[PDB]
């Protein structure tokens, strides 16, 4: 039981990290996709900008 | 996207009316102009057998 014990702290530690590591991902990968979702917001605010402007010839 | 595709049509219409205006315009003065020649040198002449 105490190495079956052991093996299992072993296990669990690993997967903690894993989760920890998975954490970290993910919140890169929102950030990058939020920055990404502004960009176009803005580029489609621009452009109904751009199209006022061509139809107040 | 489609808006700005054909209004794109609309804006080259409106560049071309602009120029085709421009160039009637300019002929029609080329026109009274030379009417106003014509009739200031027949304004002349019947100026001159008035004096005689």
């Amino acid at each position: 039981l105490s190495d079956k014990l052991k093996e299992a702290e072993t296990r669990a530690e690993f997967a903690e990290r894993s989760v920890t590591k998975l954490e970290k991902s993910i919140d890169d990968l929102e950030d990058e996709l939020y920055a990404q979702k502004l960009k176009y917001k803005a580029i489609s605010e621009e452009l109904d900008h751009a199209l006022n402007d061509m139809t107040s010839i | 996207m489609d808006a700005i595709k054909k209004k794109m049509q609309m804006l080259k219409l409106d560049k071309e009316n602009a120029l085709d205006r421009a160039e009637q315009a300019e002929a029609d003065k080329k026109a009274a102009e030379d009417r106003s020649k014509q009739l200031e040198d027949e304004l002349v002449s019947l100026q001159k057998k008035l004096k005689g």
